[PDB]
DNA sequence: ATGAATGTGCAACAGCATGATCGCGGCAACGTGCAAAAGTCGTGCCAGC
RNA sequence: GCCGCGAUC
């Protein structure tokens, strides 16, 4: 819950949530369980308030 | 530009983009030259709706 | 707003990050010193606290003193880095950087046309690196991208000759450092030459207000069918003359052009050849390139004259005039249909200029393009041939 | 001086930006008067200078009354004024943009001939930038 | 004699016409005294390290019986010398070691002491020392500290121009500049009221301050104005007589002196009343009550009735009051001078507008004003107005300061207390009250006797002095709980603090900076650098136009033409050749002291205030052969002004013509003839010029370019050399004459020369012998030249037979054509030596080893490299070939069954190591030079390393040989001498070693003294040789200590060769510059009569214009020098007689006119008039100096000399039609120079290469594939021409269109040439930006 | 003759002062003890050679 | 992501 997060913001590094539970293209638009992390092309970190 | 914005910000106002500085911050074609005949098909639409 | 990285996995917090972080770090203690009950002196203090940081958050310089970082320098607030200088100059608003652009020292070309600038083939290839590749791939010389780009950077003949075939008739615009009016960035089309400069062509230093003295400019590449014909209808040196300012023809001859055809319009009292008559202005020449006549004598040459009374047609006068050796020669680059009395002076740099500007006037754009690439070369010539130097 | 030159170049681009020929001719009657500029004995500024490249808000009168010279709404050039420099005119009225009438824009013809080329001035270009940097192209040679 | 060894080699025909009195100075005195000034030990505490110590030492702690007593200080051995120091990569530094002991007083007995522990010393801080140049190696940089030209602490009286207020009032203000501490301000306003700006706040009376000093009301009028006594008796009220003070008023009644009728009234105002009324004797006379009214009572007379009174000062007088003090009986009363004639109503107005009439109200405001924070009780206010001003550690004046403010107020006393006292702020009120009154006048801000300069001395000391602030308060804690066991560097001695400041200066400073290193001459005037910038100084913006103009006392002090052009003109300045400091930081000038109307040889040395009093003459004036001017009249310079004074008048002499300019303008002959702004560019064009292939000395010079080779370090000087013994292109070593020499030992000289090394403009620095063998050497001497130099001569140019003509507009503007014969003779090649490093440094993962075994790089890429990793030493490399072979470890513990069978099929790693390779750069070709691998301590030791250290080991015991071989052999000659002496076995005892054992005893007193004595010196000198021998192997091989996550580091250096090519800029010395336009054969150049072409040909319409005849004057003058070298080189190709070849030299160095050249050949032998000859035949060297030199007479006698056109013009035909050109061309040799700006380092081209994350757009500059930025004003112009497309896609695609720049670049390698635009991210971040605030932006659709 | 409203003048605070290139260095802000879970280590297991 | 310093037009 920093200034640099990843529950919100978006992720960090491309297709891959935190933890690695669901780190693919397979999943689109999902919520990890243990992590709030949205799968995205990371590109989001410049849109994410 | 604190002094603009402020006495832009409260009155609530728009750019519509008539001159040429708005349309180069933007990005599109310039109201002047060979972008003049683009903008001119582009008055006629919207008024016709 | 990404941290600055530095030597090791350790992030230094920016300037923005830092403003941001003492702001929460307020705000926690005080949500905090809220449920504890604490005495109202303490939560107020708190309070002010909390609102001086978001202040100097949102605007550093304000309300009292400048909050700073490591270094005795402000913190640069969200105010101060709207973009640029507190507005919009450096990273929008006509302060974009571009690609496909390069930058080298100028000198001059004295055998390039009006409408040509010399570029080097090494800043050629590099500029016009995508459409090389589409000029390999479309010939099949490179199936893949990744051979055209492996042969690119090997520079084999074929690239060169392929690179020279893209070049062919694709204006590039030239510009230098301080663009003061309209004129400061004109479009070229570019010759290779083996070589490591910019050639520009003469004429266009007085536009450019550019000496060869370390002087560099810019090349942009119009990249686009719209761009180009832009470049070639709008931006071309041939095309814009005429200053937007006065009127007056800014693209006119100076230093050795002018003194070579001072020079060369010049009478003498005593020379090689005095009262002599010739058939013309060919014969002129055929006299003083044998060494029989000095280009300052005087002599009657019969010259014919073209007007243009008569409705879009002309009319061919001959006469017997007393002029000089030069003069005459002279007279063999201007067009039909100018009288001959706008070369029977001296042509101490105004008379010539209103030479281009009658030329331009009365005749057009093509005509007095050529006759000013004509008067270029000749003036060149003949300023090297005098020999004028300076001495004590 | 440079730097104090370059400013005023900027203010004036700013304000001059939204400035494009958008319309042929307004039709207004409004002109205005365009005398040679004399300061105390000597010539200084003859009136084909000043009224080259414009064009004519009313009918030139030559001296004798009631001939009439070029027509009204007529560009003044080469020909026309060498004709017109021929008589003894001396005050010409002529259409400027301070008195275009139109809105957002300035007539094709209130704006007389660019100076850039030898016809009229096209629809669409932007003469308030050209005239900005016109200004502000010299200030820099400026004795101050 | 009159002749060195390195002179006869070749004489300048010096042109002279003036007799030199003084020598230039060491010309770079300033620095290398500052750093001696300020490190030397002094006895007393007047400056260094010691009167630092002196003014923070001793210390004691608070009440605590423990002091800090020291004694003295000392400075250690440098570990490293300047060369290694200069490769390894660090700090050239001393430790710093003091002697302080430890004291501990009774705290039974009151000054008496129970311990005293006299500890040794203890280590504290590094104070990197200066190179014998004047450059301060750190971190493995030259890093060069410019002085600084500051403001004079002292006081300053200013009028602020007169147009605040618009009024036309003049306001002048006065200001307390201190060394260090608060300021204090006085100021004028359009009211007249006295304003105090105390370290700027806001303004406020003086009046409180006046009362904070416990000076009462009735004291302060009393002090600042003249009190009169109106005595009022029996009614008569009369009046007392001071006929100086009235001047201007109007007599309201009649006067009367003694009864009898004096001045009526409104009578005559003459001076004639007034002296006829001083001249008669009068007393006291009536006068009329109404005069009186308007009057203000000082004094406050008390009632003796009564304790009521009239204490109200300031305050005019009624009617009843009069009756109220004639009954209280108050006789006489005291009125100040109420007078304004010159004086003017003050001091009185400020008491009126404030009413604090007390010490304690005045400290509580003036504490309040000062500190809005919490109100004092009376001892905070008290405790704050001490610190402000009157203190002795927190406030400081300057000494300088104080003579300045003693002087300013014309005190005869120049020392004193660096502290304010009560009277010295009257003094200063008194004066700004005179002055706005109309006596004095105020000063000039830009005079040179207001601007001190400080240099890198001073500037250390206060550095050292904060540290040792920050150190003593430190200290101060550890007594307060310090026990006797308790040693000195037990009690935070501290030395990071000090250490830290000053390294912080050191290498992060506005003035140190990288020194220029092109050329010697770029260094020489960068040491001597006047820079006003700085920390104490002002900013650039900040700096008016007053400033930065030439104040008539720049004459001998400041040049006048070098100056930076842009941004930094009148800022940057350069010390003239004969200036230096004053004892306080004033520059002086020399002058010759002129007694009646001989001038006299002795020189003082006048600052710039008091060359302001004399009269002093022209450089340029004729004397006599006894001493007197030539006229009546002479040239002189009085006040700032100039005019024509009598013969009788003229007070002091110029010394020389060279005195009012600098180093860098002094080498440009005929300076005169050139305009004083293309001066300026030519004098900076100078300092930019790369030193080539070969030297070549100025055919024509100014005879000043010995001076600036010898004195700038590049060269090497033999210090007491004799004859030299073996000359190497690497070593000299000189056996010094016997004449003098060091008793014992005996010993040579040996010089080391640097050969080819990185500068830090990245050009090479080279020395190259000059004697060849055996050749006498005296002391001063230069054996080895350095870049840019020739036989001690500098010469960074080359001479280029140079014709101005117009040729076919390839010489248009300022453009060059450039022969191609110029290129074949290797002329303007120079050698630039680029620097890239790698470093071996331990990871997370494991250790990061180097080796040639790369994973996954073909056995095309491991042909250059050695079994260590690195690439032969003279490998030619271009491209991006591999340079070090260096591996990162990756992490990987789970073997999967794929990693086990690539580790099965593939080697033991599996290429799991990374390659993290240094590649050469783009655009970088060239041999590569030199490897510097370094080594941890501990690491097992790189297989070449053991060849370095065997190469130094060689080179050490070759080196320390050859004294060892000389006093063996002079031992060897006593023992000889002395077996000679008895027992002489002659040829048979030099046969047999060991002196044949010793010659056995042979008489008893040879064996017991002779020859036992040269057995214990011959044993003693082998253990003298053997223990150095060992100590120096042992310390040159040793492991270094790298930085801790440091372990291993590689450097490599390339060498390109630059040849000359059209973009490269070419420039002269006399302002002219450009660049090459093309490179024409040789058969194209004209070529005269002989058929020697030209090789530089210039443009003639750039002279006219910029008033450049300096060009045309030299080009004539060269083609002179060289027709008199072609002479003597036809003339030694007959090889004639030395006779004729003796008398031509003769008679063409004697040619002028009363040239101060008094050279013969007739003292010549004949050997070295052979070596002259072949010296000079490239050309006669010439010098003319810079103010007085060869005139145009003498120029065409030169020629004549030759057999040359005296015009100086010739017939030139054209290479390429051989026809003659009408006009004769002036032909003639000019040093042309090449700058530093070549177009192989300014040429770029970006298509796609690297955005930043911000923006997303293209990065900018060279060597990082930036893209050139399109400004405001260029699309600006796009706008004017109507050119939208091009606009959008330069604005959208190009720039920061995300989907746009890969969209488009597919569309291009289609061939579409489709425009599909887009959104620029530069406005989503503005947009993101502005939503961050409380604003709201959004699209409308 | 005096009070109040108004207009004028003076002082303090805010924004702003050319464009494009190239080359070198130096360079910031814890703790706490237990549940609760999770990971880990010493140990015993069956399956392949 | 700059800050100082120097340099070019
Ligand atoms: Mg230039
Ligand atoms: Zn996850
Ligand atoms: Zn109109």
């Amino acid at each position: 819950d920093g200034l640099f997060c990843a529950r919100i913001f978006g992720p960090v590094k491309d297709y891959e949530c935190l933890c690695g539970k669901y780190k693919r293209l397979k999943h689109r638009g999902v919520i990890c369980e243990k992590c709030g992390v949205e799968v995205t092309q990371t590109k989001v970190r410049r849109e994410r308030m | 530009t604190t002094r603009v914005l402020t006495e832009a910000a409260v009155a609530g106002k728009r750019d519509e983009l008539r001159g040429l500085k708005e349309n180069v911050i933007v990005g599109r074609l310039i109201p002047a030259g060979t972008g003049y005949a683009y903008h001119q098909d582009r008055m006629r639409r919207r008024a016709a709706g | 707003r990404p941290l600055v990285p530095l030597d090791g996995g350790r992030f230094a917090t920016s300037d923005l990050n830092d403003l941001y972080r003492r702001v929460i770090n307020r705000n926690n203690r005080l949500k905090r010193l809220l449920d504890l009950a604490a005495p109202d002196i303490i939560v107020r203090n708190e309070k002010r606290m909390l609102q001086e940081a978001v202040d100097a958050l949102l605007d550093n310089g304000r309300r009292g003193r400048a909050i700073t970082g490591s270094n005795k320098r402000p913190l640069k607030s969200l105010a101060d880095m709207i973009k640029g200088k507190q507005g919009r100059f450096r990273q929008n608003l006509l302060g974009k950087r571009v690609d496909y652009s390069g930058r080298s020292v100028i000198t001059v070309g004295p055998y390039l046309r009006l409408h040509q600038c010399g570029l080097p083939k090494k800043m050629a290839l590099e500029l016009f690196k995508p459409f090389i590749y589409g000029k390999l791939e479309l010939r099949g010389l490179a199936t893949t991208i990744k051979a055209a780009k492996k042969m690119v950077e090997r520079e084999e003949a074929v690239v060169w000759d392929i690179l020279d075939e893209v070049i062919r008739e694709h204006p590039v615009l030239l510009n230098r450092a301080p663009t003061l009016h309209r004129l400061g960035i004109q479009a070229f089309e570019p010759v290779l030459i083996e070589g490591k400069a910019i050639q520009l062509h003469p004429l266009v230093c007085a536009a450019y207000n550019a000496d060869f003295d370390g002087d560099q400019m810019a090349v942009h590449v119009p990249l686009t069918l719209e761009a180009q014909l832009e470049a070639r209808a709008l931006m071309m040196s041939t095309n814009n003359i005429l200053s937007p300012a006065n009127g007056e023809p800014i693209i006119v001859p100076s230093q050795d052009v002018v003194l070579g055809l001072y020079y060369m319009t010049r009478d003498c009292v005593n020379a090689k050849g005095e009262g002599m008559v010739l058939t013309g202005p060919k014969e002129a020449e055929r006299l003083y390139r044998s060494g029989l006549a000095s280009l300052h004598a005087r002599v009657k040459v019969r010259i014919t004259e073209y007007e243009k009374d008569a409705n879009g047609e002309l009319v061919a006068k001959t006469s017997l005039k007393d002029t000089t050796v030069g003069r005459a020669i002279l007279w063999m680059i201007v067009p039909k249909g100018l009288p001959y009395s706008i070369v029977n002076q001296a042509l101490g740099k105004k008379a010539i200029s209103k030479m281009l500007n009658t030329c331009y006037r009365i005749l057009g754009l093509k005509p007095t393009v050529i006759f000013a690439d004509q008067i270029m070369y000749t003036g060149f010539a003949y300023a090297a041939r005098s020999g004028a130097s300076v001495g004590i | 001086k440079t730097a104090n030159s370059g400013y005023l170049t900027r203010r004036l681009v700013d304000v001059a930006q939204d400035l494009v020929v958008t319309e042929d001719d307004c039709g207004t009657h409004e002109g205005i008067m365009m005398t040679p500029v004399i300061e105390g004995g000597d010539v200084k500024e003859p009136l084909r200078d000043r009224v080259l490249g414009r064009v004519t808000a009313e009918d030139v009168l030559k001296p004798g009354t009631a001939d009439i010279l070029v027509p009204r709404n007529t560009l003044l050039h080469e020909q026309w004024c060498d004709l017109l420099e021929e008589n003894s005119v001396d005050a010409v009225k002529v259409r400027s943009v301070v008195s275009c009438d139109t809105d957002f824009g300035v007539c094709a013809h209130c704006y007389g001939r660019d100076l850039a080329r030898g016809h009229i001035i096209n629809k669409g270009e932007a003469i308030g930038v050209i005239a900005a940097q016109s200004i502000g192209e010299p200030g820099t040679q400026l004795t101050m | 004699m009159v002749y060195s060894y390195t002179e006869k080699k070749r004489i300048r025909k010096d042109f002279g016409k003036r007799p030199q009195v003084l020598d230039v100075p060491y010309l770079l005195s300033i620095q290398l005294d500052s750093f001696q000034k300020f490190i030397e030990q002094d006895p007393e505490g007047q400056y260094g390290l010691e009167a630092a110590f002196r003014s923070v030492f001793p210390i004691q702690s608070y009440s605590g019986n423990s002091e800090l007593q020291y004694v003295s200080y000392r400075l250690g051995e440098p570990v490293f010398d300047v060369q290694e120091c200069q490769i390894r990569g660090v700090t050239y530094s001393a430790p710093l070691r003091v002697k302080l002991r430890l004291v501990i007083y009774e705290r039974e007995a009151p000054e008496g002491t129970v311990k005293d522990i006299k500890e040794q010393e203890v280590y504290m801080g590094e104070i990197p020392l200066m190179t014998d140049n004047g450059t301060f190696v750190i971190n493995g940089t030259e890093r060069v500290i410019v002085s600084q030209l500051h403001r004079s602490p002292g006081v300053f009286f200013d009028s602020d121009k007169g147009k605040t207020h618009s009024s036309g009032k003049v306001l002048y203000n006065a200001r307390i500049i201190p060394y260090r501490g608060s300021w204090l301000d006085f100021e004028f306003d359009p009211k007249d009221n006295l304003f105090v700006r105390i370290d700027r706040r806001r303004k406020l009376p003086a009046t409180i301050i006046l009362r904070a000093l416990n000076y009462t009301t009735e004291q302060i009028l009393d002090l600042f104005f003249e009190k009169v006594i109106f005595e009022i008796r029996d009614n008569k009220l009369q009046m007392e007589l001071v006929p100086e003070r009235l001047r201007g008023e109007t007599a309201s009644f009649d006067i009367e002196a003694n009864g009898k009728v004096y001045v009526e009234k409104g009578r005559r105002i003459t001076a004639r009343h007034i002296r006829q009324l001083e001249k008669d004797d009068v007393k006291l006379i009536e006068v009329p009550v109404e005069y009186i009214a308007g009057k203000v009572v000082a004094k406050d007379y008390i009632d003796e009735s009564t304790g009521e009174l009239i204490c109200a000062a300031n305050m005019e007088l009624s009617l009843d009051l009069l009756a109220k003090l004639s009954q209280s009986g108050h006789k006489r009363i005291e009125t100040l001078f109420t007078n304004d004639l010159d004086h003017g109503p003050y001091i009185s107005e400020t008491l009126r507008v404030d009413p604090t009439n007390d010490r304690l109200s005045a400290l509580v405001e003036i504490y309040r004003m000062m500190r809005p924070g919490e109100p004092p009780t009376r001892e905070a206010a008290e405790s704050l107005f001490e610190n402000l001003f009157f203190s002795e550690d927190r406030y400081d004046l300057s000494a300088v300061g104080r003579m300045k403010f003693n002087r300013s107020l014309l005190r005869e006393e120049i020392e004193g207390s660096g502290i304010l006292s009560k009277d010295d702020i009257i003094d200063v009120m008194k004066k700004l009250i005179d002055i706005r009154n109309g006596k004095g006048e105020v000063d000039d801000i830009d005079h040179l006797g207001n601007r001190r300069i400080r240099s890198v001395g001073e500037m250390a000391e206060n550095q050292f002095r904060v540290g040792l602030v920050r150190v003593e308060r430190a200290v101060k804690e550890r007594l307060s709980l310090g026990d006797l066991d308790t040693l000195m560097p037990q009690d935070m001695i501290n030395a990071k603090p000090i250490s830290a400041a000053v390294k912080e200066f050191f290498g992060s400073s506005q003035l140190s900076q990288f020194m220029d290193q092109n050329n010697p001459l770029s260094e020489i005037t960068h040491k001597r650098r006047i820079s006003a910038l700085g920390p104490g100084g002002l900013t650039r913006e900040r700096a008016g136009f007053e400033v930065r103009d030439v104040h008539p006392t720049h004459y001998g002090r400041v040049c006048p033409i070098e100056t930076p052009e842009g941004p930094n003109i009148g800022l940057i300045n350069s010390l003239s050749v004969y200036a230096q400091t004053n004892e306080y930081g004033f520059l002086e000038t020399p002058y010759r002291k002129v007694t009646d109307g001989v001038v006299t040889d002795e020189i003082h040395y006048l600052s710039a205030i008091e060359e302001g009093n004399y009269v002093i003459a022209q450089a340029n004036s004729n004397l006599d052969e006894e001493g007197h001017f030539v006229e009546d009249l002479v040239t002189c310079r009085s006040k700032g002004e100039s005019s024509l004074f009598s013969r009788d008048q003229v007070d002091y002499m110029d010394v020389s013509t060279q005195q009012v300019v600098s180093v860098g303008a002094s080498l440009i002959p005929f300076l005169e003839h050139d305009d004083a702004n293309r001066a300026l560019m030519g004098a900076n064009m100078q300092r930019q010029a790369v030193p080539t292939l070969r030297a070549d000395k100025p055919l024509v010079g100014t005879g000043m370019e010995r001076a600036v080779a010898v004195d700038s370090g590049v060269t090497a000087v033999a210090k007491r050399g004799g004859v030299v013994q073996y000359v190497d292109a690497s070593r000299i070593v000189i056996k010094v004459n016997e004449d003098e020499m060091y008793p014992g030992e005996a010993g040579i000289d040996i010089y080391n020369l640097t050969k080819y090394t990185r500068s830090n403009q990245n050009t090479c620095i080279n020395q190259m012998p000059c004697v060849s063998l055996g050749e006498p050497v005296e002391r001063g001497d230069v054996l080895a030249d350095g870049p840019s130099t020739d036989l001690g001569e500098l010469a960074l140019g080359q001479n280029m037979r140079v014709a101005f003509m117009p040729w076919n507009g390839y010489n248009f503007e300022d453009s060059i054509l450039v022969s191609e014969r110029v290129v074949q003779e290797d002329r303007f090649t120079t050698i630039h030596i680029q620097e890239l490093a790698c470093v071996s440094r331990d990871t997370k993962l494991g250790p990061e080893e180097i080796t040639a075994d790369i994973p996954n790089v073909g056995e095309a890429a491991l042909s250059k490299l050695d079994e260590s990793g690195i690439v032969y030493i003279g490998a030619e490399v271009t491209g991006g070939d591999i340079l070090v072979g260096k591996v990162t470890p990756k992490g990987e513990t789970q073997l999967t069954p794929e990693e086990k069978l690539l580790r099965a099929i593939f080697g033991e790693k599996a290429s799991d190591v990374k390659d993290s390779s240094l590649r050469v750069p783009n655009g970088v070709s060239g041999t590569v030079i030199d490897v510097q691998v370094f080594t941890r301590d501990g690491v097992e030791k790189d297989k070449r390393a053991l060849e370095i250290e065997e190469m130094q080991l060689k080179q050490a015991k070759k080196d320390l040989s050859e004294e060892l071989q000389i006093l063996e052999a002079g031992l060897f000659s006593r023992i000889r001498a002395v077996l000679v002496a008895g027992g002489v076995e002659a040829e048979k005892l030099d046969k047999l070693p060991r002196d044949r054992w010793l010659e056995l005893g042979l008489t008893d007193e040879e064996k017991q003294n002779q020859l036992e004595q040269l057995a214990e010196q011959y044993d003693e000198l082998k253990h003298e040789f053997e223990k150095k021998l060992e100590a120096k192997r042992r310390k040159i091989t040793q492991g270094d200590d790298l930085a801790p996550g440091v372990l291993k580091i590689v450097k490599v250096y390339l060498a390109v060769k630059r040849r000359i090519q059209p973009g490269d800029k070419m420039a002269g010395r006399h302002g002219n510059k450009g660049v090459i336009s093309k490179i024409n054969p040789i058969e194209d150049m004209p070529y005269d009569e002989n058929g020697t072409p030209v090789d530089i040909v210039l443009n003639p319409l750039g002279v006219p214009s910029r008033m450049n005849i300096g060009q045309i004057l030299e080009t004539h003058l060269g083609m002179a020098a060289k027709g008199i070298g072609d002479k003597i080189n036809a003339m030694l190709k007959q090889q004639q007689e030395v006779a004729k070849l003796r008398e031509f030299i003769q008679r063409a160095y004697d040619l002028g006119a009363d040239v101060r050249q008094k050279v013969d050949l007739s003292t010549f032998s004949d050997e070295e008039v052979m070596r002259l000859a072949e010296n000079l035949r490239k050309g006669m060297p010439i010098a003319t100096p810079v103010f007085d030199g060869a005139k145009e007479a003498e120029i065409k006698e030169l020629l004549k000399l030759g057999d040359l056109p005296t015009s100086g013009q010739i017939r030139l035909y054209d290479g390429r039609t051989g026809e003659q050109f009408e006009r004769p061309v002036t032909v003639g040799y000019m040093y042309m120079l090449k700058l530093n700006h070549l177009v192989d380092d300014k040429m770029h081209a970006r298509s796609t290469g690297s955005y930043s994350l911000v923006t997303q757009q293209p990065l900018g500059g060279k060597a990082q594939f930036g893209g050139q930025r399109f400004g405001e004003m260029e699309v600006w112009a796009l706008e004017a021409y109507g050119a939208a497309y091009t606009l959008q896609e330069m604005l959208t695609v190009k720039s920061d269109d995300v989907n746009g720049r890969t969209k488009m670049y597919k569309n291009i390698v289609d061939g579409n040439h489709q425009m599909e635009p887009g959104m620029p991210e530069s406005f989503n971040v503005l947009l993101k930006e502005i939503r961050s605030l409380g604003i709201n932006i959004e699209l409308e659709d």
